């Protein structure tokens, strides 16, 4: 009850790793973190897959029946394809149903773990796949397993506060319950019109009833550990007093971290390593999960440490990887270094939006 | 919808 739990398997893996935006990345964040042996310090346990009856707690069944027919063969040519998301982001490859199962079971299992209690800490590095709608395939997510996840420790904690730190605003989760003060939602973001997906400006707070139980921090390119903190340490504290929640779920998308081709945000995994700790000093029942992160290395820098920092152990700067250590060269080291590129975020800006935020969050009581 |  005081090891995390670390959610893994080799069919796991080779499932993840099926995914055409990312390939193999899942396989490099394990082999990171088992040259480490910071597996052994944990308690690894297999993912299950999710049931068609457990994904449909939140997915209609049109939408996975859609998903489970064009997998069956890779099927590109179904008219109704498109409308159910399916394209460019997210291919209708073959056995993505089993991929999408695999990942939502996977996040489902790990909020398991933390309702039986056999952890205050669980871990999904290949989830966080926070795009998805109810009915919809969006930015490379096929389903919202970060959803899954949250509906399942409902089942056990009153309050769930979700926590989004990935480059891009967490809509599908935010939109799942937008009409709920049951979980309140927390994204830190890039907006910026073009930039996908276009939502999570500071004034979207929820609807009706889940109205400021959702909040969003608008942020701009070139932002780096220093401010971010401070950002998020401040949206954090008001939330935490506000809320009250009795579970939290973390979504820690690599896609912010320097070196990423996306090229927006500046961070190094310090930073969020950071933000980690002051959730992590709540001593709640915690869900960690992955996301984006299209520098494979630095993705796999990021979550091993991340990994560490739960643990409680510092890492060697000497990346101890065999199998992919030519991908950390040229300098092979855990650290990272961010770019000169300007930072975007005038002081004055930030202090509106904490602001508005904090107004917002009086309201919840 | 846009693209990422
Ligand atoms: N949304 C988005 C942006 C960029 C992409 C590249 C460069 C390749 C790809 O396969 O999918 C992408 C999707
Ligand atoms: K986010
Ligand atoms: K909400
Ligand atoms: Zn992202």
């Amino acid at each position: 009850s005081l090891v995390p739990v670390y959610i893994y398997s080799p069919e796991y893996v080779s499932m993840c790793d099926s995914l055409a935006k990312i390939p193999k990345r899942a396989s490099m964040v394990h082999s990171l973190i088992e040259a480490y042996a910071l597996h052994k310090q944990m308690r690894i346990v297999k993912p299950k897959v999710a049931s068609m009856e457990e994904m449909a707690t939140f997915h209609t069944d049109a939408y996975l029946q859609h998903l489970q027919k064009v997998s069956q063969e890779g099927d590109d040519d179904h008219p109704d394809s498109i409308e159910y998301g399916l394209g460019y982001d997210c291919p209708a490859t073959e056995g993505i149903f089993d991929y999408a199962a695999a990942i939502g079971g996977a996040t489902i299992t790990a909020a398991q773990c933390l309702i039986d209690g056999m952890c205050k800490v669980a871990i999904n590095w290949s989830g966080g796949w926070h795009h998805a709608k109810k009915d919809e395939a969006s930015g490379f997510c096929y389903l919202n397993d970060a959803v899954l996840g949250i509906l399942r420790l409902r089942r056990k904690f009153e309050r769930i506060l979700y926590v989004d730190l990935d480059l891009h605003h967490g809509d599908g989760v935010e939109d799942a319950f937008s009409f709920t003060s049951k979980v309140m939602t927390v994204s830190l973001h890039k907006f910026s019109p073009g930039f996908f997906p276009g939502t999570g400006d500071v004034s979207d707070v929820g609807l009706g009833k889940g109205r400021y139980y959702s909040v969003n921090v608008p942020i701009q390119d070139g932002i780096q550990d220093e401010k971010y903190y401070q950002i998020c340490e401040s949206v954090l504290k008001e939330v935490y007093q506000a809320f009250n929640p009795k579970a939290v779920v973390l979504q820690l998308g690599a896609d912010t971290i320097a070196g990423d081709p996306m090229c927006s945000f500046n961070m190094t995994p310090v930073g969020i390593g950071k933000c980690l700790k002051y959730i992590l000093q709540w001593q709640l029942a915690t869900l960690i999960l992955g996301g984006g992160g299209f520098n494979l290395a630095n993705t796999a820098r990021c979550w091993t440490y991340l990994t560490g920092v739960i643990l409680g152990k510092t890492l060697s700067s000497e990346i101890p990887d065999r199998e992919f250590f030519t991908a950390y060269g040229p300098d092979y080291v855990l650290e990272i270094t961010p770019s000169c590129r300007p930072d975007r975020n005038e002081p004055h800006r930030i202090q509106q939006i904490l602001n508005y935020i904090k107004g917002n969050l009086k309201h919840v009581v | 919808r846009h693209k990422k």
